[PDB]
């Protein structure tokens, strides 16, 4: 069920996405195939351009979901969020609050 | 020029730590775009769009991966980021020990591949087609991992 | 068992919390009997005209609502009354012509709101009123005309915003007044022609700015106020010149992009006090006559400056430039050269199409990491024998079209690339030994290539 693709194939999956869908290369072992989705998966962020909307990975340490290249949205387990950066110990000025793992 | 003997080896890690294997036999041919050498490594299928220098930074792959690329119908992509030659150049740059193009959809790539024989790459470039190309994609589609074995007789 | 709507798929978040997925079902309207305890709802690509015949408050646990790709025209004012725990709302790829006038008000816990890829133009004032928690906002690929300063003045909690792919043509003074917490601002792919001199005076926490793919005419001098600025992008504009003391107000700048700009003049003290800046690239700055001062910015690893009229260099230029690696000053008017020996950690040099006449002894001493050196299209009459003596890592060399008569063999042993085409006075042959590992060669005469074994490659 290769959904949301204007052009599809059994070997490459989706290709050249439909309307205003983000194109995303998913990998499972050796196999790679295209996917056409509106919101990027957890660990990636949507970069919009006139003719190329793709999901680039968040390379922010201790981050599970991010807004941009250098701003985290959701940290990993056992990490406190603060101004887009993920920490172990909450900086001076304000203390931790473990209900949501934030400062 | 010379026939390429491809061995797609499926394996299973037994609980004791040992392995058990199952060999499959295919046939292609070495393009003079690449070297006339034998090669072996972990298979990694690559989507055509993935091989472009246009992307500033891409995903890293463990060095020594046998690239597998399904070409599309010629008229669907008017101008690529790089030609079939250039995409193989990207693959070898990105750590490919060998590149295998499924050519069933586009025979004109063969003329474009064998064009640059004066400046061949470090690593071998191979192509496949027909029932052999179908078997390859059937293993690539369904299985998790597989080691390719290209040998030059 | 339990009310998980028919056809949909359900899953547990924490225990007794529920995550629902009714995406790509093509539902005319949302299901009537919906279970409370839903902490995630996904209604994407469903052909939903309105909301609703029976809209559902009392789902106070809802953390994330996705409502993308639906045919939503407007939002009734009492639509999201029940949701007090709504943290992230997704409303992209709908046909909204404006931000709901009073429907999105007082969503106390709303932290992110995706309103991108719609056809919105107007943003009514105080539509975001009472949004104390709103950190993130998407407003890209819409039909905006100006910055809704009046609406954004309530959003003091905003940390990120994207107004890209819009038709915004002007940024007024104090356009983002009360946004003290704003860190990221993306304004790329707009028609931004002119902006005020105090247009970014509101945000103090702003670290990144994206003004790429725009129609700016002059350098943005609103930059002055932004102290916490780290990344800046304004490439693909029609900006003409960088003024003197351009980045004086923005120390701790790390990355800057400004390519595809017709930059003619640049101030000599414009790039001072940028200690954490690692790379600099200037192409086609024709009106630069003298070398720029780089005081308080000694951590430049890559300097490339081409297409200018630089006459000569300071003799203590390498005191300012340690930690430098690559140096491309091609297509300039350089004559005399400094020591270059203090510039250690140098790896690449490209001084092609200059007006250099002589290579001295000390001009390339103790550059142990230097691999490549291009001196093509110069007027180099004579080279001192031990000029290339202390370059062990030297592999690539290009001396094409230099008017050289004799050759210095001393040092430079076992280098990979050598180009000598154009040196018409260079008539003597070169041996195979004294030059192992030669893979690419260019030679001004064909009989010289025959010495190496060519009737490894050699071009006549």
């Amino acid at each position: 069920i290769c959904k949301g693709c204007l052009s599809c194939s059994k070997d490459n999956g989706c290709s050249r996405c439909q309307q205003k869908l983000f194109f995303f290369l998913r990998r499972e072992g050796m196999r790679q195939y295209g996917e056409c989705l509106h919101s990027c998966p957890s660990g990636y962020y949507g970069h919009r351009a006139p003719d190329m909307n793709r999901c680039a990975r968040c390379r922010i340490e201790n981050c599970d979901s991010c807004f941009s290249k250098d701003f985290c949205t959701k940290c990993k387990v056992g990490f406190y969020l603060h101004r887009g950066r993920c920490f172990d110990e909450c900086p001076d000025g304000f203390a931790p609050l473990d209900e949501t793992m934030e400062c | 020029k010379e026939t390429a003997f491809v061995e797609v080896v499926l394996f299973e890690s037994s609980p004791s730590g040992d392995y058990t294997t199952h060999t499959t036999g295919l046939t292609g041919r070495f393009s003079r775009a690449g070297a006339m050498l034998s090669a072996e490594g972990e298979i990694v299928q690559m989507h055509p769009l993935g091989l472009c220098n246009n992307n500033d930074e891409e995903d890293l792959y463990e060095y020594g991966w046998v690239g597998v690329v399904k070409l599309e119908q010629p008229e669907l992509d008017p101008k690529p980021c790089l030609t079939v030659l250039g995409k193989a150049k990207r693959a070898v740059q990105r750590g490919a020990t060998a590149v295998i193009f499924d050519v069933s959809e586009n025979p004109e790539a063969i003329d474009q591949l064998n064009q640059g024989s004066e400046d061949p790459l470090k690593r071998p470039v191979v192509y496949v087609k027909g029932a052999d190309a179908i078997k390859l994609m059937n293993i690539v589609n369904k299985q998790k991992v597989a080691r390719a074995r290209i040998q030059h007789l | 068992l339990r009310g998980c709507p028919t056809h949909c798929h359900c899953e547990p978040d924490g225990r007794m919390l529920l995550r629902v997925d009714c995406s790509d079902l093509g539902l005319s309207e949302l299901p009537s009997n919906l279970s409370v305890f839903t902490s995630y709802l996904d209604l994407s690509m469903n052909n939903i005209s309105q909301l609703l015949p029976n809209p559902l408050p009392s789902l106070r646990f809802l953390e994330e609502l996705r409502l993308a790709g639906n045919a939503l025209t407007y939002i009734p004012k009492g639509a999201f009354t029940g949701l007090y725990s709504l943290k992230v709302l997704m409303l992209q790829n709908n046909q909204l012509r404006h931000v709901p006038t009073e429907a999105l008000q007082n969503l106390r816990s709303l932290q992110s709101l995706r309103l991108d890829a719609n056809h919105i133009s107007y943003v009514p004032p105080s539509c975001f009123s009472g949004l104390h928690s709103l950190r993130h906002l998407w407003l890209d690929d819409n039909a905006l005309t100006e910055i809704p300063v009046q609406a954004f003045r309530s959003l003091s909690a905003l940390q990120a915003m994207t107004l890209a792919l819009n038709k915004i043509h002007h940024i007024p003074d104090y356009a983002f007044g009360n946004l003290s917490s704003l860190v990221v601002l993306h304004l790329h792919n707009n028609r931004i022609h002119s902006l005020g001199k105090k247009c970014f005076d509101g945000l103090h926490s702003l670290e990144t700015l994206d003004l790429n793919y725009n129609n700016l005419d002059e350098f943005p001098t609103a930059i002055r106020t932004l102290s916490n600025l780290k990344e800046l992008g304004f490439h693909s504009n029609n900006i003409r010149s960088i003024p003197e003391k351009a980045f004086v107000g923005n120390p701790s700048l790390i990355t800057i992009h400004f390519y595809d700009n017709p930059i003619q003049f640049v101030g000599r003290s414009a790039f001072q006090h940028l200690p954490e800046l690692r790379t600099l690239t200037l192409n086609g700055a024709s009106q630069i006559t003298e070398f720029p001062d780089l005081t308080g910015t000694a951590n430049l690893e890559s300097l490339t400056l081409t297409g200018a009229q630089i006459s000569s260099l300071p003799q203590t230029v390498c005191n300012q430039l340690p930690n430098l690696q690559v140096l491309d000053l091609s297509y300039n008017l350089l004559e005399d050269l400094p020591s270059f020996s203090v510039c250690q950690k140098l790896q690449k040099i490209d001084l092609r199409h200059n007006e250099i006449y002589e290579i001295k002894v000390d001009t390339f001493q103790q550059l142990l990491s230097l691999r490549s050196l291009n001196l093509a299209w110069n007027k180099i009459a004579i080279i001192h024998p031990n000029a290339f003596s202390t370059l062990p890592s030297l592999i690539k060399l290009d001396l094409s079209s230099n008017l050289l008569s004799s050759f210095p063999i001393t040092g430079l042993h076992g280098l990979t690339h050598l180009k000598l085409t154009g040196n018409h006075a260079l008539q003597s042959l070169i041996s195979s030994e004294n030059f192992p590992e030669l893979k690419v060669i260019e030679m001004p005469y064909a009989y010289q290539c025959c010495a190496f074994g060519v009737c490894v490659q050699c071009s006549p």
